[PDB]
Formats: structure tokens, sequence, C-alpha cells
RNA sequence: GAACUUGAGUGCAGAAGAGGAGAGUGGAAUUCCACGUGUAGCGGUGAAAUGCGUAGAGAUGUGGAGGAACACCAGUGGCGAAGGCGACUCUCUGGUCUGUAACUGACGCUGAGGAGCGAAAGCGUGGGGAGCGAACAGGAUUAGAUACCCUGGUAGUCCACGCCGUAAACGAUGAGUGCUAAGUGUUAGGGGGUUUCCGCCCCUUAGUGCUGCAGCUAACGCAUUAAGCACUCCGCCUGGGGAGUACGGUCGCAAGACUGAAACUCAAAGGAAUUGACGGGGGCCCGCACAAGCGGUGGAGCAUGUGGUUUAAUUCGAAGCAACGCG
């Protein structure tokens, strides 16, 4: 996906500080973690050191850029109900009514919004650690299936599938 | 011992499937090779052959894979088990990955679908699901 | 090394054979290990009953000196 | 209700094995006893001493007594449900594996409660007692040394019967079944391929190791001997202490075992991995670091700074290296 096509909008989901011990002291960086996304179905995330926190951030962007992916979306909701599961992560992606809006929590919430889908519910049935949240999210969300390629890797119309 | 025959064929077709195999052999029975059907009718398998021996047969299943050797079969789940009986009402028999997929139900009809056994308002065990 | 027994198709080790169980035996008496004599695991294990029947019975020695 | 043979079992033909119980037998070594030869120490430690020895020790030769354990073989080798089992021979006896398709035809799996087994220590009765050795005594060590070390040494270790029923009883991994890449050792079989064979190669079962896909895992790692994918049954967990404690009950001669809380108290306890630091851990290397030398200080008199104390004030600052002839 070339990302200069699309429209990605940024969004800073956590800046820790960690340290790494040495002699005589601590020296302390900044990991920020920042989900991108087009708001029209394109959606990644990236992780960024730095010593700084702006710098941090700007390699997180170039980092989530990398690695976009497409989310299945039909109309405002996703295909059918999903869990995404990325080690302790456990994200429950369910299918939801025109109107609800986006159900999630705040990680989780980030991926989604900046896919652009506007009606979902979810739940995190694990871990709450952020990194590992969205990676959870967005391994479930690369795992729809759309109505449309199903039936053809089924060799059947769309009419067979709903039915 | 051998205590679920249905859930034994289903975890042969998944492990077999998780490696992209081409074909399997499940030891037949009549209920198996009901199912076998459906999956094929429903285009999950390519196809099924029954092989005829002194023993009770060999159903030949053939996996399907799309382009990009992309698997047909995402997932395969038992739901009624020799422990825990799971019969449905006509009403409450269950769409699978929101109508994306299939559930096999044993009803006095026959061994259907659960898009075949709605039509007829019927219930029954809900065998597995396949998605 | 080959094993000197299923070369030569010998079936049975026997505690009398005195001359043939000495080429298994040290410059002590100690038993020589099968990595050595190059013998199979099973007739290893028969040759070891053979040298316990034969010390036991005066044909080789426990202890040269 | 009637059939079927794959599961399970039986028959028939083979194979290995420290599987068990009983009864015998053998060689080495330690100790003790007797005797010959023989003389001044032997033993022990980081260094010593206690101890043993001229009453003839230790060393050395011959024979004898007795108890315990079985070098070499010996091998992530074998067998067993586990604990566990290792000299040889015989008696009794269990299980597993391979082939066969002669027979029965689902007869199977799991299994609360229950029963049996269950290392070592320990207990009761009676034997036995070399070595070892809780306790204990003495000699050292030490600030102390109710220890480590040394010289002795009781129970015990051994045997028969009975009791106890606990282990880091561990693969910290319940049992059964099926499915899911390979490579490579090794144990007991079967079949075959060129053959007298040997052997090499090929295949096949069933165990036992290593590496390693897919997959799983927090990670470490597991990976056809799963910690993967499934299904059946059983046991067990729900923060750390209190506590495996109290009460009750069952068991036991006793020691105690099993079952098993709460009040109260903390906001942690914990797993894996990472960075450093440290180690009376290892490796490598360097330095007036040591070593190889030379001359000093610590003693004395005095100069100076500091501390203490005395003062009306004894101005203020500097305090291991890195404050003290320093601002």
């Amino acid at each position: 996906i070339d990302p200069s096509k699309l429209e990605l909008e940024e969004r800073l989901v956590t800046v820790n500080r960690v340290a790494k011990v040495v002699k005589g002291g601590r020296r302390f960086r900044f990991a920020a973690l920042v989900v991108v996304g087009d708001k029209n179905g394109h959606v990644g995330f990236g992780t960024g050191k730095a010593q700084e926190v702006p710098e941090a951030i700007r390699k997180a962007v170039e980092d989530a850029k990398k690695n976009l992916i497409e989310v299945p979306m039909v109309g405002t909701t996703i295909p059918h109900e999903i869990i995404g599961r990325f080690g302790a992560g456990n994200i429950l992606l369910k299918p939801a009514s025109e109107g609800t809006g986006v159900i999630a929590g705040g990680p989780v919430r980030a991926v989604l919004e900046l896919a652009g889908v506007a009606d979902i519910l979810s739940k995190s049935l694990g871990s709450n650690t952020p990194i590992n949240m969205i990676r959870a999210t967005l391994q479930g969300l690369s795992e729809l299936k759309r109505a449309e390629d199903v039936a053809k890797l089924r060799g059947k119309s769309v009419e067979e599938l709903l039915g | 011992v051998m205590t679920d025959p249905i859930a034994d064929m289903l975890t042969r077709i998944r492990n077999a499937n998780m490696v992209r195999h081409e074909k399997l052999e499940i030891p037949a029975s009549k209920l198996k090779r009901e199912i076998a059907e459906i999956l094929k009718r429903e285009g999950f398998i390519r196809d099924v052959e029954f092989v005829e021996d002194s023993k009770q047969g060999i159903i030949r299943v053939f996996l399907k894979y799309g382009q990009n050797n992309e698997r047909v079969i995402t997932g395969l789940k038992r739901i009624s088990k020799p422990g825990l009986r799971v019969y449905a009402k006509s009403n409450e028999v269950p769409r699978v990955l929101n109508g994306l997929g299939i559930a096999i139900i044993s009803t006095s009809q026959g061994v259907l679908t659960d898009k075949e056994a709605r039509a007829k308002q019927a219930g029954g065990e809900v065998l597995a699901y396949v998605w | 090394k080959v094993c000197y027994f299923t070369s030569n198709g010998i079936t049975h080790i026997d505690y009398k054979d005195v001359d043939l169980l000495k080429k298994f035996v040290s410059e002590r008496g100690k038993i020589l290990p099968r990595r050595v004599t190059g013998t199979n695991a099973k007739y290893q294990r028969k040759l070891t009953a053979a040298i316990k029947r034969a010390r036991q019975m005066a044909l080789l020695p426990y202890v040269s000196g």
C-alpha cells in the first residue's frame, strides 16, 4: 500500500518512558505507539523509539505507514464477529447496527476509528497492554472475510451464501 | 478410545487443511458420509470418494484451495459432543459467521445445513459449524 | 569394528570356550567394553554372562597378577 | 433383535529384559584374631593437636572369623504401574513386544468412595553388627563455634514379622484414543533386497534420546515420547501471609498422616526475559598493582594545617580515596 495516495490521519496511542540501566545511571528513551489510517478502510500501527518525544512520534508514523492493512467493511460495520487474538491480547469484535457508533476501549478505538468503521461492538477479553491490544485488533480485523470473496472461493453466488 | 467419530473426522479435515494437503482418507460411516456430502454441495471440499472394503469403508476427501493457495475452509468446530448434546429449536437454528458459514443439523428430515433446515421449520441436533 | 559373532555366524556363546572368551578380557582381567571390542549389543550381554560363569568356575581370573 | 471386524481379548509361532519371591554359591576390599619377618614412628590437617605405637605399632607374608555391598561389563542401555531393580546358579512367577490371521465379536475407556503397592528416616518384637555413622566425648578453628575440619563413636544402616504411608514420590507434565513435515542415533523383533555368509542397503512394528517445520507459549521452550489439533473420564487451582495451622472426624503403639478452616493482615507475592551492577565464579589484558630495588613517613625537636578543648571572640569554608603547607 502506498501511503502517499491515502489521506492518513495519525493518532498518538501512548508514549512510555523506558530505561536502559548503565554504569552511573539510567538511559531514558521514549517509545511512542501510533496508529494511522485513511478512515476509508486502511489502518496501520507503528512503534518508534527516540531520546526526545517528538522524534519518537515521527519514527512511529513512518513505521506505521509501512504496515498498512485493508480492513473489510460491510456498509458501516464488519462482515461478521471475530475474536482478534495476539499473545495475551484478546479482542472480540462484533458487527453492530446503524447508529450504534464505535463502542470500544481506548487503544482498540483508535484502530477502529482510524480504519473508518462507524458501528461496531468490541470487548477486550485479555491483557490491556496497548501494544498487544492493537496487535490483537489488527490480527482480528485481518481475518474478516467479505461475503463477495467467500462466494468466489466456494464457487457460489452471493444469493446462495446469504440465503 | 474413540468417543466422537464426527469430531475425529472434523479434526482430520482441520489438521489436513492446516498443512494444505490435497486429500485425506477418513474411515467411513453413514453419518460421516452425509456430512462429507454437504461439504461438497456447499463448496467446502472439492470431491468425496467412498471406497468399499471388508471393513467399514474409507472416505477420501479432496480439499479445496483458491488462487494463492488460500484455504477455503477457515475453521471447523464440533458443537454437539458425547459429553454434552446440543439440540436446537427450528427458530433457534444458528447462523454461522453471520451467514457466511454453515451449520450442520441432524433432523428427522435428514442431515441438513442450517439454511435448509430453517426453510423446513425443522430443528434437531446441531452437529458442527463450518466456516 | 564389526561384531566377531555375527561375522562368524556364532549363535551360542559358551562359558566353556575359554580360548574364545579370553579374546574379550584385558591383561588385568577386566571385561573389555563394547565400545572397544566392536561387539553387538545383544552379544555383549551373552558374552558377559559367559565370562562371569567362567570366572566362577576358575576358567578365567577375576584379577590377574 | 439380527449381523460385521478394525477396538479389546484368546489361540498358535517367535524375541529381549538389573521385573518379582525363595534357596544356594562365588571373587575383590575394609575391620578383627593368630603367627613369621621386621623397628620407631603411624595417623591426620590449611597448620596442628586429640588418638594409636617399644606392652613392638604402621609396613609385610600365610591362614582364619564375621558383616555389608556386588569393580570391569555399564551404554540419555534394559525391565517395572510407581517406589524401584545391577555378582553367578537353580525353583516359583508377572508383564511387555513382534508375526500370524485360527477363534470370540464392542466384551471397551475413565474411575469419586474403596482396596492393594509405595525411597529414606522412624516405630515394636527378636536376631545380626565389618564398614559407615544422627546423638555424644575429645582435639582444633573462631570474637563466640552448641558447625564446617580431625580422632573416636551410640541408635541406625543389615535380617524375619508387623506398623508407619510421607519425599524436589519430578518429565515440577493424569489416563485413553485418533490426526498433524522431516533429519539423525540407539534397544528388541519382522519382512525384502545381490548372497553360504559376513555384512551394506531398503521397509516395517514397538520403545528410548537429539535436532527441527506447521502449530502452540508471557517468555523460556514443546514439537509423532507435544506443552500442537481434537473427543471421553478423573484430580486439582481462584492474591500473599495466617497455614498445611486451629477445631472436629478417621487412621496410628508412637512419631504423626489424611481431611482442613476462619478471625486478623498486606497491596502486593509471583513467572519469564532484558539492561547494568556485583560474586571469597571463569577466561583474557593492562597499570610503581605486585614483584625486583632506592629513599622515606610512623619515633625525636621544630614549621604548618586539621580535630578536640578552651575562650569575649578563638570569623567562615574544605571531611576516605577525591578535607587536613587546602580557599
